[PDB]
């Protein structure tokens, strides 16, 4: 497992999205942290996938790899 | 001001067009891009250069798109808009 | 928006996670809360993707619609 | 006891393939549907078959796959042991 200490996150979230949280802990029969834990690591998961895109984008600007808007349409069949 | 697409930006956009013509056909997913391509044109504006909201990565902005799950990165840089990817993403 | 009450969620969470999540905050200008909130439904959505997706495999599975195991592997060029 | 799977969970390694060799070509694309086939192989055994931990649809068990980002949700149907999709998930 992890060797890291942890702190207590606290959030206010609807009833709805709570209750769908505990429907889903009693199915799979993990209790809320669990699925807690699991829903923040994913999501900072995918915010880093967005992030290397993003860099893959700016190392191509940077290197002069740049496209028209209008030939983007041309291609497109738009202009 | 100019608005430009990056090299990855424009593969990607081929890249939707094949994830969508394998669901729902070749005629629907040229409307899908087309789409996606004209949600961007606005952004030539100086008025719509604030547009969406900070991404992770310093000076960029990220346009979330209407009605397609996908997002615009993009940047001012001198005197161009640079649209730096079109990625897909989760929304609620 | 939203016309629910809402409740406080509380979870344990290792540093790692918590700065990251806290990085991101400070980067997008928008708080802890939002943030988990956004974690939080967008987790319960990949759930909900995931019970329609074994669904339309029971409808398979109790319409009679299934393969031999062997026959997958003869397929993929395994036997 | 027979091992089985559905239609969709067929066509599911057929779109995994396709997924895949638009990434990283079709000798490599064809090992890593082969590796999910043969991960998915032990379930006939009854040793096995309490494997994986309770999906979120009742009498459903979901084996998370290794190597692979994918999940393969079965149930036990009398003398069948029914492979019912493989999915994809998100992993941490």
């Amino acid at each position: 497992g992890s060797h890291m200490m942890s702190t207590v996150v606290s959030f206010r979230a609807d009833d709805a999205l709570v209750a769908a949280l505990d429907e889903l802990a009693r199915a799979t029969h993990r209790d809320r942290p669990y699925h807690l834990r699991q829903a923040l690591a994913q999501y900072l998961e995918r915010q880093q996938w967005q992030v290397a895109a993003i860099d893959e984008g700016l190392a191509d600007a940077n290197a002069g790899r740049l496209l028209e808007h209008i030939e983007i349409e041309k291609r497109w069949g738009l202009q | 001001m100019s608005l430009k697409w990056t090299r990855k930006a424009a593969a990607d956009l081929d890249a939707i067009y094949d994830h969508y013509v394998v669901l729902i056909g070749p005629e629907k997913a040229l409307k899908a891009v087309q789409d996606i391509v004209e949600q961007v044109k606005p952004l030539q504006q100086v008025a719509n250069q604030g547009a969406g909201r900070p991404s992770e990565v310093p000076g960029v902005r990220t346009l979330t798109l209407e009605r397609w799950p996908f997002s615009a990165p993009f940047r001012v840089k001198g005197k161009e808009i640079q649209i730096l990817r079109i990625d897909r993403v989760e929304i609620t």
